[PDB]
């Protein structure tokens, strides 16, 4: 016998509430900062909405 | 007088030439669009930014 065990999820299109063990810092803003908002990265200039 | 300048505009463009202009409309009031003038919610909505 084997012990098969599936794991199904989707990526970057919906919140989550898993996640993985990386901590998180501070949120800067008006400045050029990469960022990583729930696994999606990426670089630019964050502002109020 | 309708073709030729008329010296009480801003500008040195005749009557016609004034109603050819006004009857044009571009993209790009200016060639300066400086990066603060769309930074945050403008972009993504204006075209030339």
């Amino acid at each position: 016998p084997y012990r098969v065990v599936v794991l199904s999820f989707e990526l970057l299109h919906a919140p989550a509430t898993v996640c993985g063990p990386k901590k998180s810092t501070n949120l800067v803003k008006n400045k050029c900062v990469n960022f990583n908002f729930n696994g999606l990265t990426g670089t630019g200039v964050l502002t109020e909405s | 007088s309708q073709i030729l300048p008329d010296p009480s505009k801003p500008s040195k463009r005749s009557p016609i030439e004034d109603l050819l202009f006004n009857k044009v409309t571009l993209a790009d009031a200016g060639f300066i669009k400086q990066y603060g003038d769309c930074l945050g919610d403008i972009a993504a909505r204006d075209l030339i930014c």
